[PDB]
DNA sequence: CAGGATGTATATATCTGACACGTGCCTGGAGACTAGGGAGTAATCCCCTTGGCGGTTAAAACGCGGGGGACAGCGCGTACGTGCGTTTAAGCGGTGCTAGAGCTGTCTACGACCAATTGAGCGGCCTCGGCACCGGGATTCTCCA
DNA sequence: TGGAGAATCCCGGTGCCGAGGCCGCTCAATTGGTCGTAGACAGCTCTAGCACCGCTTAAACGCACGTACGCGCTGTCCCCCGCGTTTTAACCGCCAAGGGGATTACTCCCTAGTCTCCAGGCACGTGTCAGATATATACATCCTG
């Protein structure tokens, strides 16, 4: 009756995708929802701040780059870049 | 003559929820708007992120000959990749135990 | 008649006397390399030979100058990318990766380039085990068409031993074979689960080229769990042991392979036929065999006309599945003509109708 | 006689035992305790979940032994094994607390 | 009513080994016990702040995750 | 096109003149001065919008500014500004 | 009708705007709606610790003999005060400087 | 450009130093802070380059310098703030 | 014989007066040209305000006095009055960059 | 060295409770259309960045003598670790209780929105006073019998 | 415990440039009014923290023995510091050219807002199997004559 939402399904169904015979407990499965709330609350806090500083009063796919290559090190970074560039052009296909 | 409906996380070919990122981006005072490529972005990120560290995490599970990932395992994840204990440098994890080392002068 | 087959089953450990010798030299060099491998700088650092045992039933072997051992080499975040939508052929690339690859000289691109690698672990091979000369031992390179570095031994005489380089991933089994060997009606999960935890290997093999992305190819290798189910060919992981009951699994398998061998090379347009097929029937044949009363050397005859039924009947419906890749099933006409397979049977009813005569050599 | 151990080797047994363990080390009546004493002199009457307890604990627990990393490491500067309290005081303060 | 004595002995000799410390002082453990004293007492603070502010009686687990979180010392595993 | 700023330095010339009447004040001064005004503002903002969301509300009030006064400044700082802010808005509340 | 204007700080009694801090308040990105009381409050607290500091920060440049404030003179207000250097605990101040101190053993 | 780290002449780290309180200094300590300087150069040039290369300009403002700071918790007052 | 000063006590002279200073230390030129060979790496053809050069330098001056400072508490708990690099790596690795 | 005692990883047998499915459903996400406003673009100015030159002197560089500090070695004694026997109290399970959190409904005061005035704050101009800056004597402070 | 060199502060005069004041102006805060909605109360539920009681037993504690480590002393030997000479190249002033940020004007397309609808995610209920535990072995390591 205190309906309240987490991120288990999609990390569920992306570990079944990376190893498909393993488990999660159930605290783990705590550790991730905070994990994505945290890295969610800081590219967004970052998006914000780079809207802020140029002007501008709506968040693109240019500031969420930018503030992943901010935030991510190294190798990180040129996987994320990749992984996005590829995202958006599979949905503009449509 | 409907067009029903086909989720946004499919069209990016993901499995993270492109609907509920963008409401809570909308719902959270970022930005007076938020453009339509945004959150494909995100949860891409977020995706890859997700299976970056599941994978050695299963890993680490599967090296104690475990089925069930556990906090330890997800500790000993984070502390060996140099990126992502950088990442994570000032984060606690629960029951996630320490690092095993000796020093070498003391053995 | 088994008591032809039993003795020439013995016949092969009189050549097994031979080649305990002949193992024992070549043996001897190639760890003697590996010893080596170790202690030069380069991209090799560590690769291990893979033992996949030395008996006959362990190792590919033929006519007593050839010999064969698997070479492994642990390989960084590999991701696969299926070519032949079989589920035969991959094209490899690595991961993140973030302190650095010491392999990136060999990759095409994003890719990893089969024919350079290949030809650096050629190149230093060859100068390797040119570089100490107490056992003549040099390298013969013939058209670069099968990826093996073989050298040629004067000691005795001529010792071949081809060295096939396998990638080691530990990672995670790919999802081709997410229900591949299934036996966990036969002996149980947990042995499956302990054995799908172990690693897999990739081996070059240039996947006949109606295909731009030359060497580039690699095929699956799970040398290691076929050795671990054969030893353990049993129900009963006591087979083969003083601990449990004699049985003609191996025996039959031996009476199979051996057979098939001197057939075929006798009628040698059918050489497209390989070890892997009698091994695969086997695994099906063991699998679905609920009985150890089944498999045992007092029914060595029977247990084998079964298995011939079993190989005629697997002819017959056109499909085999590998017993790890269900969906990359080998017995498609593209890569074996329907008609050249009618042929074997052929050929097989030839041995089944005569009396084993192909035994009667000596 | 009997199998008097060497000063240590108990210790180092114990050093792999509990590098090894995710348990808390630490009596939980006593550091609850601890906690309701302290925080009554904020306010007056106050309740606490037993999850915010547990967090409060095991949240000490990894300050404390990411301290301990940090004396250990000024122990082994000053060419000893003993760590001693100019070593903490040293540790606190380059981290920044003073 | 001291119940800083409750921190044992034994205790801290365990969070040594766990930390890779192999000989200890005598004098170590009463300055432990005051560094650990002014981290709850800030922690406590900022914890007990939280609560007031939502005019609640009991303290939950949110207040201490967000009162750790705004020293830099995120908390993965007890909400949020 | 003369692209009008904004800064505070009004109103640090008054509270200067008002707690020291004699003393002047460089220019880089002032410039730190801004630099340090717009550091605690953000500071006290950002933690008052993080308060408010955590609690459901959709306002920010003078008991948010508050309790993130009192969270981010130590001691008798925070019992003093508060004090201060309290009067203050006393004071307004008043007309 | 239409009464004299009167700025909302001066019925505070501050010297610090409070029609700006509102206006930066309802365009930061804070809240969809910001109280009438909250910008008294934030007005108030930041004129305090300006003059807080400024106090300090005189006193510092007359006793050296100046009558015009510069960056050292805040530095020195700054690490001087016990309370205000835990809050710019991790700020840099240009032209600062630091604070003369040396370590007893290395005193003649 | 090349060999520009040396222009961080000894006499230089020894002023540094002074400022620092240091009494007396080995003659190893000079190659040890050229390499910590360039490490903390090259994180916070990276940070800048990329807010300008994200602002599409050209020249590097005081700005970009002044978020990449902040950003690693060494805000700077003094330069626009 | 002239007026040999013995070894430290220009040292002491050099500290009080660079503890008085605002100035920079850092000659100008060859920060700059380090700057603009580092920064050549990530993006070619590339321009710098020249406040934010003086903003880099002293940001990195402060940076470097802060960690100096470090260094000299490392030295007295080692019963030294020369810094080594040890010193420096303790430093940086306690502060956290490693 | 070489055995002996001890400690720890390793195999089995059993049960459990924690995880994995499966179902009902409701709320939030998707499709379609409109209306605005944010952003993309093109041109232009004019600021400011880059590039050069010449002279100087302050700083760097190189050398040198020497004293003091780093470092090694030896001894001692004491403080901390190991082991044993007692004892306390922590933890666990179960019970009961009620304060207070959490939800639900009502309404009311307060904040959004709009239009018009108006003064506060910004940009520019001018001016004096605080501060460099140089001399020059005072006065510390170091180096000796 | 002196007496002389030598930095360094302090005063004093000059001069200079930057703060402080004036003036002109413009746009944003204020006033006055309207409207909608967040939140404040009042009630009611019902969780879950609190208090208690036995009971077991593991852990703390106190004590003795012993050993190895910190610390202190001594002695040596480099190597940094203080000083003197040379050189070089930042630095300042300066001039020149041009690139590019910044402003204006113009245009378009993408997102919010509304409305209708329906599927995915949540809560609830099962079913079962990974793991924790207990027992028996064997291997690994330390230790001492
Ligand atoms: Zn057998």
């Amino acid at each position: 009756r205190s309906r309240k939402e987490s991120y288990s399904v999609y990390v569920y169904k992306v570990l079944k995708q990376v190893h498909p015979d393993t488990g999660i407990s159930s605290k783990a499965m705590g550790i991730m929802n905070s994990f994505v709330n945290d890295i969610f609350e800081r590219i967004a806090g970052e998006a914000s701040r780079l809207a802020h500083y140029n002007k501008r009063s709506t968040i693109t796919s240019r500031e969420i780059q930018t503030a992943v290559r901010l935030l991510l090190p190294g190798e990180l970074a040129k996987h994320a870049v990749s992984e996005g560039t590829k995202a958006v052009t599979k949905y503009t296909s449509s | 003559a409907r067009a029903k409906a086909k989720t946004r996380s499919s069209r990016a070919g993901l499995q993270f929820p492109v609907g509920r990122v963008h409401r809570l981006l909308r719902k959270g005072n970022y930005a007076e708007r938020v453009g339509a490529g945004a959150p494909v972005y995100l949860a891409a990120v977020l995706e890859y992120l997700t299976a970056e560290i599941l994978e050695l995490a299963g890993n680490a599970a599967r090296d104690n000959k475990k089925t069930r990932i556990i906090p330890r395992h997800l500790q000993l994840a984070i502390r060996n990749d140099e990126e992502l204990n950088k990442l994570l440098g000032k984060v606690t994890i629960a029951q996630g135990g320490v690092l095993p080392n000796i020093q070498a002068v003391l053995l | 008649e088994p008591d032809k087959l039993k003795k020439v089953l013995d016949k092969l450990r009189l050549k097994r006397k031979d080649i305990s010798e002949a193992a024992e030299t070549v043996n001897k060099v190639v760890e003697r390399l590996l010893r080596r491998m170790q202690k030069r700088e380069s991209e090799f650092k560590g690769v291990e030979q893979l033992n996949t045992g030395s008996y006959y039933e362990h190792v590919k072997i033929s006519a007593p100058n050839e010999f064969d051992v698997m070479f492994k080499l642990e390989v960084p975040r590999i991701e696969l990318q299926e070519y032949y939508e079989t589920g035969a052929f991959y094209l490899v690339k690595f991961k993140r990766i973030p302190r650095g690859n010491p392999l990136s000289h060999f990759l095409e691109g994003e890719v990893l380039s089969a024919t350079k690698m290949l030809s650096k672990f050629r190149k230093i091979i060859k100068e390797e085990v040119k570089e100490i000369k107490d056992i003549d031992v040099s390298v013969e390179k013939e058209k670069p068409g099968s990826p093996a570095v073989t050298l040629l031994i004067r000691n005795p005489e001529e010792i071949s031993v081809d060295i096939i380089l396998a990638l080691e991933s530990k990672g995670s089994w790919p999802i081709s074979t997410k229900e591949g060997l299934p036996i966990q009606g036969w002996l149980g999960t947990k042995v499956r689960t302990n054995l799908r935890r172990e690693p897999f290997y990739l081996v070059p093999k240039n996947a006949k080229d109606g295909n731009s992305f030359q060497g580039e190819t690699w095929r699956l290798s799970f040398s290691h769990t076929e050795k671990y189910i054969l030893n353990n060919h049993g129900i009963e992981k006591t087979c083969c042991e003083s601990s449990g009951a004699k049985c003609c699994r191996k025996e039959c398998l031996k009476l199979m392979k051996y057979l098939l061998e001197q057939l075929k090379k006798e009628f040698q347009e059918l050489d497209a036929f390989c070890s892997y097929h009698v091994k695969t029937a086997i695994f099906h044949m063991w699998t679905q065999d609920p009985q150890d009363s089944q498999w045992d050397p007092r029914n060595l005859s029977s247990c084998f006309d079964k298995l011939l039924a079993f190989f005629l009947e697997c002819l017959r419906t056109e499909k085999l599945d590998h017993y790890f890749i269900p969906k990359f099933n080998l017995f498609s006409q593209e890569l074996i003509d329907r008609k050249s397979k009618e042929f074997l049977s052929k050929k097989i009813e030839y041995e089944r109708n005569n009396g084993f005569p192909i035994f009667d050599k000596l | 006689k009997p199998h008097r151990y060497r000063p240590g080797t108990v210790a180092l047994r114990e050093i792999r035992r509990y590098q090894k363990s995710t348990e808390l080390l630490i009596r939980k009546l006593p550091f609850q305790r601890l906690v309701r004493e302290i925080a009554q002199d904020f306010k007056t009457d106050l309740r606490f979940q037993s999850s915010a307890v547990m967090a409060l604990q095991e949240a000490s627990e990894a300050y404390l032994v990411g301290l301990f990393e940090d004396t250990n490491l000024a122990a082994i500067h000053a060419k000893r094994v003993t760590i001693m309290p100019k070593d903490i005081q040293l540790a606190r303060r380059i981290r920044g607390e003073r | 009513r001291d119940n800083i004595q409750g921190i044992t002995k034994p205790a801290i000799r365990r969070l040594a080994r766990r930390g890779g410390v192999k000989r200890i002082s005598g004098l170590i453990y009463e300055e432990t016990r005051g560094v650990l004293k002014v981290f709850l007492e800030n922690v406590i603070r900022d914890a007990v702040t939280y609560t007031e502010h939502a005019k609640r009686k009991t303290v939950t687990a949110m207040d201490v995750v967000y009162a750790l979180k705004r020293q830099g010392r995120t908390l993965y595993g007890f909400g949020g």
